[PDB]
Formats: C-alpha cells, structure tokens, sequence
C-alpha cells in the first residue's frame, strides 16, 4: 500500500521560508496528502490538505504563511516567514486502504540570541534530612544554545558519584533548561565546608555554592 | 470548538489488555461524516495510525494491529473507547484520540481535531509514588530581593507528575523542570516559584503533586523562609 517518505530532520533561520518534503511511493503520484504539525509536548494541529496538482486547502485558525505545493510525487509544505513557535515535528498523511502518516521531520528554528545561564542551588531540606538522605539541587535555566556541562565540588574537590544531570530542553519561553542531583549522606553534607555547581556553556562558567553553616 | 480527551492507566503490565477512552466536547460521535480514530506514538519515535470506526459499526484496522485491538463507541456518554489484548513493552507510547473528516468538497480524509494525548507505560516494574520535600533556598541566594521556593519531588515511576502551586491560584514565577531519569531507573523533578525576598510571611506557598499511577496526591506547605529558619530569633546573619 501507499507509503509517505519524510527526511526526519530540517533547520531554517528565523525570518526565511522553509520547504518541506514529503514523497509519495510508487503508483501513489496521484494522492492528496494532509499536513499536521506537532509542538514539543502537545498532540499534533492539522494545518491543511492538499491536492497532487498543489491545491491547499488550510483548516480553521492556520495562519496564512502555511501553504503546500506539489511536483510529481512530491508534496511540499511551505512555511513563509518563520516564526519561533514553528519549532515543530510536521507530518504528512493520507489514506488507501487505512490511514497512513509519513515518519515526520523535525524542524529546528535558528537565530534566536546567545544567553548564558542562570543557575540556583538548593541545600538539603531538614526534612530529606530527618529521612537519612540528602539531595543537592542545581537548576540551570535561561539559556541557549542547549550545551551546558556540569561540575561538583565537595570544597574544591571534584564530585562524580550521586550526580544524575538532565539533557536540556526547551521551555515555554523558548530558552533551554536543564537539572543537575547530586546524592549525599547527611554525613558527607555535614563533613564539607561547601558544595559547589558549576555550569560551563559557550567556554564560559558559572558557579553557586551552598554550606551546612548556612542552614539552621 | 471540538475538543477530545484521553483518559487510561498510565503503567500496565505485560500481557495485560489496555483500555482507553475518549470523551468529546463540542460535537456528537453520533452525528456526521466523521470517524472516531486512535493513533500512537512511542517515546521519540512518529505517529502510527492504529484504528477507526463510527457509531454506524463501520471500523478499520492497521493491519499488524487488527487482531489485537476492539473499538466501541458510546453514543450515551458521547465517547469512545480502544482496547489493546497482550500488550508487550512494544505498545509503551503516547495514544491520542482523534476525529477522522470526510470533506465532501475535495473526497478527502483527514484529522481535524486530536486530543492532546496520554502516556501509557508498558512494564513489570512497579509503580513508586514519590517523597515530596520543600526546598528552601540559601541566605544569600534571597538577598538579591527575590528568592526560589520549590518542592522536589523525588523517586518515583513512571513518568509524569503534575505539579501545581496554591491549587492552581499562583502561575506567574512558577517554572517545573523536565524531570530527570537516575541510574535507579527512577525519576524526579523540581518545581519552583519565585518570591519577593521580602515579607513572605503574609504568603501561603503550597505545591500540589499527582502521580497519577501510584495515586500519590499530596499539597505540601512550603515555608515562606531560607533555609535558616531560625534568623528571626537569633538575628544573624549567614
Ligand atoms: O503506520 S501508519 O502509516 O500510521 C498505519 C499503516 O497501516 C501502516
């Protein structure tokens, strides 16, 4: 039966028009095709369908730079003037026997600022305490690109052990976010004069520390 | 107007049979050209059309799928439902409803409204609601005039866990983090609000956590202080 081909990956800058493709499989040049677009997080939006011969049809509430074109097998999705919120999986889909989706391509949007980091750190609460435990929390948020490494200090010795750490990700305000747990005794948090999360980003640091003789 | 919406477990054990459904706002599923469709989508992975069918009787089937699956529909409650038999760790994705149109004007077939999706887990693992802590920052982190006060909601599975501040009264300075997935196999995640550094004390601050598959449904207070609680009495400064 008929299948849809998509590239799974597409990046475009701000401002410009972006194509994308999806391909129709042999002896199914002739099919109509929707497009459906699905933000990080959210069930997918149908945005329009589209003939062979290129005639788009857009559902309720689309904006007008959506439109789709076609050539041969070949169905074109056309975003005119990217925007930030077009960050986005797109798929395409049709019907035969069923209903079929393409693999859908993943659309990253370029050109947003550069900005460095913010970074919190939180000590043990009393009552993780109380349990026998404790847990560092350090929170980085605020920033892009989305490469960020993270260092422990124990005073000024580096920390490996007990550190679980996020991969970022993108966060309503368009900036990535990303978290850093590091898992000590009460003992250990107690026999240090500081703990320390650094976060490097673009070649540039940034640290926050926490004591035992801060809290009380 | 037509909304659609998912509700199921989210942890079910291999060779068990899932069952979901879709309750509908804004239009009828007794009422026109329009099948009553799932589809899924596993962790990072794309969309996979799974079945359809309309009030009328009339369904259709992914093929790999067919033998597997049953679809009703509840014209009474205005919802319908999916069944999956002998789930394995295969069948662990996002599954949301959708309404399949048939537009007359061009004889095509597309979704036009989906719902916004719900997670099922396929494991043997058990279900561990988490431990809700307060985290209250340092001194020096508040002496800027603005403080973070949060809750870490720690070790529990599966994904997700909802979290609101004050019942859902306090949303501005609220951020959630992503949670993080440890070597355990277990998760957690920090949410926190941004406060004046200032009074404080005139400020009621309470996180409410849900998790869903373990029915761990806490309000936690969060004391409006630092972590140094006892700076009112002894006036110090850390
Ligand atoms: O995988 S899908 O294209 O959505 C459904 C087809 O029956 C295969």
């Amino acid at each position: 039966q008929v299948e849809l081909t998509q590239s799974p990956s597409a990046s475009a800058s701000l401002g410009t028009s972006v194509k994308l493709t999806c391909t129709l499989s042999s002896g199914h040049s002739t099919y109509a095709i929707a497009w459906h677009q699905q933000r990080p997080g959210k069930g997918p939006r149908y945005l329009m369908n589209l003939s062979s011969g290129g005639r788009h049809t857009r559902g309720d509430g689309i904006p007008d730079r959506f439109s789709g074109s076609s050539s041969g097998a070949d169905r074109y999705l056309i975003i005119s003037s990217l925007q930030s919120e077009d960050e986005a999986d797109y798929y395409c889909q049709t019907w035969d026997a069923g209903m079929v989706f393409g693999g859908g391509t993943k659309l990253t949007v370029l050109g947003q600022s550069k900005a460095a980091p913010s970074v919190t750190l939180f000590p043990p609460s009393s009552e993780e305490l109380q349990a026998n435990k404790a847990t560092l929390v350090c929170l980085i948020s605020d920033f892009y690109p989305g490469a960020v490494t993270v260092a422990w200090k124990a005073d000024s010795s580096p920390v490996k052990a007990g550190v679980e750490t996020t991969t970022p990700s993108k966060q309503s305000n368009n900036k990535y976010a990303a978290s850093s747990y590091l898992s000590l005794t009460p003992e250990q948090w107690k026999s240090h004069r500081s703990y320390s999360c650094q976060v490097t980003h673009e070649g540039s640091t940034v640290e926050k520390t926490v004591a035992p003789t801060e809290c009380s | 107007q037509v909304q659609l919406q998912e509700s199921g477990p989210g942890l079910v054990k291999p060779s068990e049979t899932l069952s979901l459904t879709c309750t509908v706002s804004g239009g009828s599923v007794n009422t026109g050209s329009y099948y009553w469709s799932w589809i899924r989508q596993p962790p990072g992975k794309g969309l996979e059309w799974i079945a359809y069918s309309s009030v009328s009787g009339t369904s259709n089937y992914n093929p790999s799928l067919k033998s597997r699956v049953t679809l009703t529909v509840d014209t009474s409650k205005n919802q319908f439902s999916l069944s999956v038999r002998s789930v394995t760790a295969a069948d662990t994705a996002v599954y949301f409803c959708a309404r399949l149109n048939y537009d007359i004007l061009t004889g095509y077939y597309f979704f036009d409204f989906w719902g916004q999706g719900t997670l099922v887990i396929v494991s043997s693992a058990s279900t561990k609601g988490p431990s809700v802590f307060p985290l209250a920052p340092s001194s020096k982190s508040a002496s800027g005039g603005t403080a973070a006060l949060g809750c870490l909601v720690k070790d529990y599975f599966p994904e997700p866990v909802t979290v609101s501040w004050n019942s859902g009264a306090l949303t501005s300075g609220v951020h959630t983090f992503p949670a993080v997935l440890q070597s355990s196999g277990l998760y957690s995640l920090s949410s926190v609000v941004t406060v004046p550094s200032s009074s404080s004390g005139t400020q009621t601050y309470i996180c409410n956590v849900n998790h869903k598959p373990s029915n761990t449904k806490v309000d936690k207070r969060v004391e409006p202080k630092s972590c140094d609680k006892t700076h009112h009495h002894h006036h110090h400064h850390h």
